[PDB]
């Protein structure tokens, strides 16, 4: 993860008000100012907020920019569809003496009411099997706004390696689909009692668990 | 070829400032702490100059020392 | 009125080098001075500084400042006759793949006589993809239904390149299929499912085959998904 914390996903209806906070500690944000980017889906990154608290070219009013102790905050006010973007809080770090970013935030304006993924996982076929691999597929759909964190478990301990997790991509109804794959020789795969897909949304994290021995 | 930074990599933190102008050639200068008491810098920059310390007389007296890092507050037109 | 503009090869083998350009125009880069930079982001993931270069058109040179985190793979140089900034990335691996864009970074002023530094100008950015995959059909595996509805559905592994498309009985079944994305890998290959939402009841009685088609490998393949 970045040096510098900011949350995945921020979303309000049209009109209404939200903040970005990005969060660090006296090697960062505490001793040197935060530039803020805005990018525009399928765009490159544009300055937004420069110095904390400074409006760039032609910047629209209801972007503003703030900075205390070593969090600096983002206000986006009178919320507009076209202020849909990922925005990206940057500054100095002088331990790693070198530019940082934090990891960016999806703001989506709510164009529909919320909701909560379906999650279906699947373990690996018996064909895959003797074909010698091992795959766990676990399936996000129906989700808005399009952002999740997806984790997977071997019993209750972390696993990151095998693992491939697809960006979400919009569905007809404009809710979100995912996919992620956690890739393993047959051998691991019956190395554990049991492996499960967790899926996080809008803070809120569901689980679904497959086991070798059924 | 200025006291700006334009070739300086790395910034000094409040309370300091390039040791001297950053140079397309020569090692990074080092930050040094500004004059205490006479000079500071209340944000993070790339030059090699801190800024003066405020005063106060016309009406206006001392309440706060300048620090490196904050301006002298001055008080009562 | 400075314009930025990447340029690079789209693709590139593990283990060789990356090389990019970043064309300058509405401005000299060697009347006086300029400060570029390189900045990427793997694709739906975030921001990375790569590296600077504070160029002098008078003693036409520069000096450079990396991201440690680079390992001295990257270098940053300047060819003042074609106002062009250039990175070089060694040893490359998949973990380089991303969008690379290339940068100004300028002092701004905050009126007060004080500046503080911000990339102020973008170019559009070019894609590097880290790859070695060549042509290779599919492996299609059945996901069977788990033991109101059932949810079922085909496995479509490692393949390349895309596209590959896939359909239910031969396009007789429509309603509550849901065809995801293709996730790539960091071998470089793709993969993808195919999930039907079905009767539980439907099980026994209706037979349920995905037709999966990769036509660059010239493959084409009909899976029966049956439960288990
Ligand atoms: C400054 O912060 C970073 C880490 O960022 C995060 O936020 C911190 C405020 C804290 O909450 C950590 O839990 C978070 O990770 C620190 O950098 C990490 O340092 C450790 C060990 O020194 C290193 O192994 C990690 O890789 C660093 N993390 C990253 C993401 O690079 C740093 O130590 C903090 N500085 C101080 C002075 O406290």
């Amino acid at each position: 993860q970045s040096v510098l914390t900011q949350p995945p996903s921020v979303s309000e209806a049209p009109r209404q008000t939200v903040t970005i906070s990005c969060s660090g500690n006296s090697s960062n944000i505490g001793r040197y100012p935060v530039n803020w980017y805005q990018q525009l889906p399928g765009k490159a990154p544009k300055l937004l907020i420069y110095s904390d608290n400074l409006r760039f070219s032609g910047v629209p009013d209801r972007f503003s920019g703030s900075k205390s102790g070593t969090t600096a905050s983002l206000a986006i006010r009178d919320l507009l569809s076209e202020d849909e973007a990922d925005y990206y809080c940057s500054t100095w770090d002088d331990t790693l003496e070198g530019w940082v970013f934090g990891g960016g935030t999806k703001v989506t304006v709510l164009g529909q009411p919320k909701a909560a993924p379906s999650v279906t996982l699947f373990p690996p076929s018996s064909e895959e099997l003797q074909a010698n691999k091992a795959t766990l597929v676990c399936l996000i759909s129906d989700f808005y706004p399009g952002a999740v964190t997806v984790a997977w478990k071997a019993d209750s301990s972390p696993v990151k390696a095998g693992v491939e997790t697809t960006t979400p991509s919009k569905q007809s109804n404009n809710k979100y689909a995912a996919s992620s794959y956690l890739s393993l020789t047959p051998e691991q795969w019956k190395s554990h009692r049991s492996y499960s897909c967790q899926v996080t949304h809008e803070g809120s994290t569901v689980e679904k668990t497959v086991a070798p021995t059924e | 070829l200025h006291h700006d930074g334009q070739f300086c990599h790395k910034p000094c933190p409040p309370g300091e400032r390039k040791a001297r102008d950053c140079t397309v050639n020569g090692d990074e200068p080092d930050c040094v702490p500004c004059q205490e008491g006479k000079e500071y810098t209340d944000k993070a920059h790339f030059s090699s100059k801190c800024r003066r310390c405020r005063l106060c007389g016309h009406g206006l007296e001392v309440e706060i020392n300048c620090t490196r890092t904050q301006n002298t507050k001055c008080r009562c037109c | 009125q400075l314009q930025l503009q990447e340029s690079g090869p789209g693709l590139v083998k593990p283990s060789e080098t990356l090389s990019l350009t970043c064309t300058v125009s509405g401005a000299s880069i060697s009347a006086n001075s300029y400060y570029g930079v390189w900045v990427r982001q793997s694709p739906g993931k975030g921001l990375e500084w790569v590296g600077s270069i504070a160029y002098r058109g008078n003693s036409n040179s520069g000096s450079t400042y990396y991201n440690p985190s680079l390992k001295s793979r990257a270098t940053v140089s300047v060819d003042s006759s074609k106002n062009q900034v250039s990175l070089r990335l060694t040893s490359v691996t998949a973990a380089d793949t991303a969008l690379y864009y290339c940068a100004r970074r300028q002092l701004l002023d905050d009126g007060t006589g004080y500046q503080w530094a911000a990339f102020d100008v973008w170019g559009q950015g070019t894609m590097v993809t880290v790859s070695s995959a060549s042509t290779k059909g599919p492996s299609v595996f059945p996901l069977a239904p788990s033991s109101g509805t059932a949810a079922l559905g085909c496995l479509v592994k490692d393949y390349f390149p895309e596209p590959v498309t896939v359909s239910w009985n031969s396009g007789a079944l429509t309603s509550g299929v849901h065809t995801f994305p293709a996730v790539l890998q960091s071998s470089g290959l793709y993969s993808l499912s195919s999930v039907v939402t079905v009767p539980s009841s439907s099980l026994g009685t209706q037979t349920y085959i995905c037709n999966v088609n990769h036509k660059p490998s010239n493959t084409k393949v009909d899976k029966k998904v049956e439960p288990k």
